[PDB]
């Protein structure tokens, strides 16, 4: 759902 | 602490992302595929932006999230109006992509967008907003959204950060030494501006959905993501 956020977050 | 505070923000500021108007004479399809290329690739630099404003990555996950979610569509349009406050009548999409705002008729239902985005950068204009001022404002921006509680201290964690920003911003102001009533209309109609600036993001979201809806423009990536909500 927030697949790509999620990762460019952390 | 606001010094300190005002050189991060300078600092973090994303790059400007370089675009470039297609060969062939606009139409709505290749109009809305320059701007939405253009926001996508934005986004990307919007999360390294947002990383780089002090105590945002000590927030929960959950919380970074939902406060990017949120503001995103809002801190492009304060970038754009940031970059167009000396070129009445122009949106600076990029040193490349410079619209009049007759070229917004292109695409069905975008001029009004632009003319909310016109008016806002004008009425930033007559003030005559201070990039240090720009800075607070749209770290404002990023902090400053609904947040109820969801279910999963990171809520007084925001207000710290907020709080902060909103007092980096009264000590930019208080370097105009004007008077203190006029220091405060100053705040005042600044973050009035916000509502506008929420307004705008709201249209430009509608509008974005409803041109992904009728295949209009494709979205990948990163917008379509931060689209499909
Ligand atoms: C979101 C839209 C495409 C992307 C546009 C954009 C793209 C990049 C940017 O820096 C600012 C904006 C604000 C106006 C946006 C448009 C308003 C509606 C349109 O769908």
């Amino acid at each position: 759902r927030h697949k790509i956020l999620h990762r460019l977050l952390q | 602490s606001p010094e300190q505070l005002v050189l991060t923000l300078l600092e973090a500021e994303p790059p400007h992302v370089l675009i470039s108007r297609p060969s062939a004479p606009f139409t709505e399809a290749s109009m809305m595929m320059s701007l939405t290329k253009l926001a996508d690739k934005e986004l990307v630099h919007m999360i390294s932006w947002a990383k780089k404003i002090p105590g945002f990555v000590e927030l929960s996950l959950f919380d970074q999230v939902r406060l990017l979610e949120s503001c995103w569509m809002e801190v492009l349009m304060m970038g754009l109006m940031w970059r167009s406050i000396d070129h009445p009548g122009k949106l600076i999409f990029a040193p490349d992509l410079v619209l009049d705002r007759d070229e917004g008729k292109c695409v069905e239902g975008i001029l009004e967008i632009f003319d909310m985005l016109l008016a806002t950068t004008s009425r930033f204009r007559e003030l005559k907003l201070q990039h240090k001022e720009y800075l607070c404002v749209k770290a404002m921006i990023l902090l400053n959204s609904s947040m109820y509680p969801l279910v999963t201290d990171s809520s007084r964690k925001l207000a710290h950060l907020l709080n902060a920003v909103t007092d980096a911003l009264v000590w930019v102001i208080a370097k105009s030494g004007i008077s203190s009533q006029q220091q405060s209309m100053r705040l005042a109609n600044l973050l009035m501006l916000l509502s506008h600036v929420r307004h705008a993001s709201n249209k430009g979201m509608e509008h974005l959905l409803n041109m992904k809806c009728k295949n209009v423009v494709p979205v990948y990536d990163l917008l379509l993501e931060m689209l499909n909500a």
